[PDB]
């Protein structure tokens, strides 16, 4: 048979919560470099 | 080629390019400070200090002593006055003048009017006449 729909029902009662975030990844040398 | 018109243009280019130094450290100082939770500047100064007294030495470049040449004479003869400006007292600005066989006065002294008539004539003349010579 084929699957037809999926449904996920975990998420039907939260009681506190939390934050992550993302993020992305002497002289004269230093004047040719 | 002199160095002034030169010294403009790296001196706009060199604080161009100190501009986009500074713009990624300067971007990446604020930037980069998000991903710390709003957390060289030293040689970016001595590269700038390089491009404000270059463009300062860039300017006067631009400002030449004034030499001149006579008016009468088709050998170069050339007149410097040691001067980079030119001055106010009427008398000396006439002198600067005076070095030169001229009179700004000019066409009042001269009268092109009446004079040209009779050159034109006697002087296609004259110097048919000097043809031999």
């Amino acid at each position: 048979l084929i699957p037809v729909w999926q449904r996920d029902e975990w998420l039907t009662n939260v009681v506190d919560y939390a934050v992550l975030d993302v993020f992305d990844s002497s002289l004269w040398n230093a004047y040719w470099l | 080629s002199f160095v002034s018109k030169l010294l403009y243009t790296v001196s706009a280019l060199v604080l161009f390019h100190s501009g986009f130094s500074s713009y990624e450290f300067h971007h990446l100082l604020k930037l980069n400070s998000l991903n710390n939770a709003q957390g060289l500047p030293k040689d970016i100064m001595y590269e700038t200090y390089a491009g404000l007294i270059l463009f300062v030495l860039a300017v006067f470049t631009s400002f030449e002593k004034l030499q001149y040449l006579p008016i009468e004479s088709n050998d170069g003869k050339i007149i410097s006055q040691g001067n980079y400006l030119k001055e106010i007292a009427l008398n000396k600005a006439t002198n600067v003048d005076n070095l030169i066989g001229s009179n700004p006065n000019g066409e009042i002294i001269f009268t092109p009017s009446f004079v040209d008539v009779h050159m034109k004539r006697k002087i296609c003349r004259e110097w048919a006449s000097n043809t031999v010579k």
